């Protein structure tokens, strides 16, 4: 929200913490949620 | 009250129509300014 990029596919993020332990941080955040807009088209035949 | 909930689904996937019947045979139309319409077939048929 504070760059309001929330609304994205996939979100980087690179940070590091302060004080005596000086350390870097690496980051992704997504959130999938992949449709069909006819779900009934396919058919999933499960062979045997 | 918070809970819009936006979509862009309008699926139609409810048909499977085409006569070509009409369009096979049927390739000429007649409209007509008459009441009732007449159709005659002669056979021919000798010995």
């Amino acid at each position: 929200q504070r760059e309001g990029i929330n609304a994205s596919a996939r979100y980087p993020k690179n940070w590091v913490t302060t004080g005596d332990p000086a350390r870097e941080f690496t980051m992704i955040q997504s959130a999938p949620l992949m449709l069909l807009a006819d779900p009934d088209e396919f058919v999933s035949v499960q062979l045997a | 009250m918070y809970t819009t909930a936006q979509l862009l689904a309008a699926n139609e996937q409810k048909f499977k129509f085409d006569p070509l019947f009409l369009r096979l045979f049927f390739r000429e139309s007649y409209p007509f300014t008459t009441e009732k319409v007449y159709l005659s077939q002669i056979p021919g048929l000798v010995n």
